[PDB]
RNA sequence: CCACCAGCCUACCAAACCCUGUCAAACUCCGAAGGGUCCCAGGUGGAGCCUGGGAGUGAGGGCGCGAGCGAUAACGUCCGCGU
RNA sequence: AGAGCGCAAGGGUAGAAGGGGGCCUGACUGCGAGGCCUGCAAGCCGAGCAGGGGCGAAAGCCGGGCCUAGUGAACCGGUGGU
RNA sequence: UCCCCCGUGCCCAUAGCGGCGUGGAACCACCCGUUCCCAUUCCGAACACGGAAGUGAAACGCGCCAGCGCCGAUGGUACUGGGCGGGCGACCGCCUGGGAGAGUAGGUCGGUGCGGGGG
């Protein structure tokens, strides 16, 4: 999960969301890696759910890393209410992720384990992803 | 020109020594004196008037001028005194002048405090200077009991053209400066 | 210094505890302390 | 340190720039805009007199000649750090008018 | 090692890539000029290259030159190559990022232990003359909350430095396991 | 506020005005600026009326 | 483990700096598309300018992309350029 | 320039608007070219003229405050004058 | 015409930092006296009035070095007028014109007009 504590406003407007990455889907950091498929919001209730899923099935792993940061307020407007009259809630705090960005990645396992691992992580998540070794990525800070 | 014992004995005394350990074969690089400011800033002047700055000009009136009450600058509000004009005693000396100061200074002032047991070696800056601090006012010769309320020190500033350690140092004892060990 | 209600100058002396005839340049006429 | 351009409190209109420097008095009058001086004068860099006090005024009054020559009328003495001790010559009957 | 190379006329990207040419430039203290590879042999060689080894670009000019590479631009939509830059060679002291293999496995390492794979490739300034290899880093004795950095990596005789060099090269870091969900709290 | 409240100024040598405020609370005694009438050149002025 | 006061260490907490990546309507080193305006030029049209009589009009609706709101739901509501 | 510039933020500012001292009192009169803005109304900006006035060695500034909030057309009348 | 320096303006960091070297013969600067003009909330520091001996460190001017700083092409891509489909939407493609920053190559410690004095 993790999210500022106190960072700006309270409430923030939705937004548009169409892609680029805007950057990040090279590494420096693990060897095996996730990259997402659709542009989208993603839940720190699932980010916190692919973290567990992930080091859950590989007990006494490595370490993993989290290059991406849930930093977005949901406004969620209580249950069975009536228009107007207000706006949403401090609810949903998830990130911003479009196609192309490392959400996360893996390094001191096996192969197969960052693979199955991975692999059962991106499952759970929103969407679909991309599993990823470590070449090409060679250079961009 | 005002002759003193320290300042004869600078004009003699230093360019022996100096010059020929030291070397500088630079007739005005040779880095020597410079400015020495006198400051006692307390932080009692939460009030008591300038009664309170009355004993503040007791100070100047020791080494035979009269001060600039410099003051504060913030909003403490644990020890009183917001805004900024509080006590903050200071008064410059060049020269002729500095030079009587430092005379009564190492002539009769040092020999006093209770615990002389030989001037602060630490207190550098580095730079060419050196600045200290003391318990007793009245350590200085022209002030006996007649006037002490309590506790008064001073925190003696002074700055050289000097720049490096040893010659602010030995300037200091070619100038008499006793330091510790 | 300047001004005109600095509290002067004069000589003064310092006949110490041991002797010593010490010649100052400074606010009080008769100074004479210890060594 | 006293740039503030008190030349900015003279962009007004029409200069005298100059600098008082120990030994020397570089009085110039100088149309500004491509900055094109005109007309000066100084204390031995002129070939006149030894003492800055006295020059200035020879000098101020020597300079207004030059300034006449050229059909020339006000400025302002320009000098950040000038001080104004005037130098009486002050560059005021020195042509200018001056103050 | 040996790869082919083109020269670029100046025909819009969008018909070079969409054949199966990938288009990149290349240039060497004012020259500039642009050109083009093929993209399989050319991903095949690169993945035994990148800026760690060197290339060689035999061209239809009556002239085979070779480049190390420089910058490469990707189509951050679903992941590729789609442009190089190739700087190209010489004698004169160049500055690029050697590889650092990574030797010892020390007390980190064998008691739990993840390398911190901080630098591969670090910036060194040597002389085109010579070619280091592959820089040994000596882990053979580091423990977890110990690093390795700055000097401590291998300067091949032939191979001078201007990182830092504080810069840490690599360390150990601590495993995890369900002793998270105590973190979990 | 009625505290800097709102009060004129008139000229001593027979009436005149200029429009003014104040602020007794501030160590606002009297006043007798110094202004100009309708009628000649400056002069007095002084303090008076709500 | 000492005092005139310090050392020393860790799979600790953390002010700052450095690197490693990063987010951003109310951040902005840079900054497009474009839009704005005046100048020269074309452009003859139910153009335009000036005054004068008479009006109607002021719940609008849909689609298009740009943003709010709703739940990136509503044959949803709210604006904008566009039709 | 991250300080300060009353008060919220925004713009801006150390070639000053910030901070210290001296004389003062242009929160001036009679006017106002020509512009902002705009349905009306009201609001915003101002060179210069002229009286005379403060300060300035001068050049010169001055129709309050670094600027944007601190405001209420008319009808009723209070009060001084013409 | 030009050489050095001083008074100066203009370009607005490729002009700045710093490290270094160098000049005082006219200068500039420190220096020098603080009686005279004058001032410091305290200081002849600062501003000063008067000035011989010295000096070129510190001030500065001119140079050398990019380490820091700043500028940054050329290719590509972002994104976008206008036109056109594809998707349940989230959204994606294509043509024509426009065309960034990111950074790689490299560049850069300076450009310049008025007056004055010495040669």
């Amino acid at each position: 999960m993790l999210m500022p504590r106190r960072m700006k406003y309270r409430k923030q407007q939705r937004g548009r969301l169409k892609g680029a990455t805007k950057g990040g889907d090279y590494v420096a950091f693990g060897d095996y890696g996730l990259v997402a498929l659709e542009p989208a919001w993603i839940t720190a209730q699932q980010i916190e759910a692919a973290r567990v899923a992930m080091v859950r099935h590989f007990r006494r792993g490595g370490k993993i890393f989290i290059r991406i940061f849930p930093d977005k307020p949901y406004t969620k407007k209580p249950l069975e209410v009536r228009m107007g009259k207000g706006k949403g809630n401090v609810e949903g705090y998830v990130a911003v992720v479009k196609p192309g960005r490392v959400m996360f990645e893996v390094a001191g396992v096996t192969e197969e384990q960052a693979m199955e691992a991975l692999r059962i992580a991106g499952h759970k998540l929103p969407i679909k992803t991309k599993i990823v070794r470590r070449d090409a990525y060679d250079e961009a800070q | 020109p005002l002759d003193v014992a320290l300042k004869r004995k600078y004009y003699e005394e230093v360019r022996p020594e100096l010059i020929r350990r030291f070397g500088y074969q630079n007739v005005w690089e040779v880095p020597r004196l410079e400015k020495v400011v006198i400051n006692q800033g307390l932080g009692e002047a939460k009030e008591d008037a300038r009664i309170l700055e009355k004993a503040a000009q007791e100070l100047a009136l020791i080494t035979g001028q009269k001060p600039a009450v410099t003051r504060a600058k913030k909003s403490i509000s644990n020890f009183k005194l917001r805004k900024g004009m509080p006590i903050g005693l200071r008064v410059t000396l060049r020269r002729d002048r500095m030079w009587i100061f430092l005379e009564k200074l190492l002539n009769v002032a040092l020999p006093r405090i209770r615990d002389f047991r030989g001037l602060n070696p630490n207190s550098f800056d580095g730079r060419g200077n050196y600045n200290l601090g003391l318990r007793e006012q009245l350590i200085f010769p022209e002030i006996t009991y007649d006037m002490v309320d309590a506790l008064r020190g001073m925190d003696i500033a002074v700055v050289t053209t000097a720049e490096t350690d040893e010659e602010a140092r030995a300037l200091l004892e070619l100038l008499g400066f006793p330091f510790r060990k | 210094m300047k001004e005109g209600i600095h509290p002067k100058l004069v000589p003064a002396r310092i006949i110490c505890g041991c002797g010593n005839v010490i010649e100052t340049y400074s606010t009080k006429p008769e100074i004479y302390v210890e060594v | 340190k006293f740039r503030v351009r008190n030349r900015i409190k003279r962009t007004g209109r029409l200069r005298l720039s100059v600098f008082r420097s120990l030994k020397h008095i570089y009085a110039q009058i100088i149309d500004d805009e491509k900055g094109v001086t005109l007309v000066s004068a100084s204390s031995l860099a002129l070939k006149l007199k030894g003492n800055k006090t006295e020059v200035a005024r020879q000098v101020g009054r020597a300079l207004a000649e030059k300034a006449l020559a050229l059909g020339i009328k006000q400025v302002a003495f320009d000098r950040g750090p000038y001080k104004y001790h005037g130098r009486v010559k002050a560059l005021a009957e020195g042509a200018r008018e001056g103050g | 090692y040996r790869l082919k190379a083109y020269y670029r006329e100046g025909e819009k990207p969008s018909a070079l890539r969409r054949a199966g040419k990938l288009p990149g430039v290349m240039y060497n203290r004012h020259l500039n000029r642009k050109v083009y590879v093929d993209l399989v042999e050319f991903d095949k060689v690169f993945r035994q290259a990148s800026i760690h080894h060197v290339i060689v670009l035999e061209l239809p000019d009556g002239q085979s030159l070779p480049t190390l590479v420089r910058q490469v631009n990707l189509d951050k939509r679903r992941r590729r190559p789609e442009h190089v830059d190739f700087f190209v060679l010489s004698d004169e002291p160049v500055e690029m990022y050697v590889p650092l293999r990574f030797v010892g496995t020390p007390a980190g390492v064998r008691a739990g232990g993840v390398l911190q794979e901080i630098h591969r490739d670090i910036l060194v300034k040597v002389s085109p003359r010579n070619i280091p290899e592959f820089i040994e880093v000596d882990v053979s004795g580091l423990e977890i909350g110990d690093s390795l950095h700055a000097s401590d990596l291998k300067l091949p005789p032939g191979v001078e430095l201007a990182v830092s060099p504080e810069e840490t090269i690599a360390a150990v870091v601590p495993p995890e396991d369900v002793e998270k969900l105590a973190e979990e709290a | 506020v009625r505290i800097k409240l709102l009060l004129e100024c008139t000229e001593c040598k027979r009436r005149n005005y200029a429009t003014e405020k104040n602020k007794r609370n501030t160590p606002n005694k009297l006043e007798l600026r110094k202004y100009c009438p309708w009628c000649r050149k400056h002069t007095v002025h002084r303090e008076v009326k709500i």
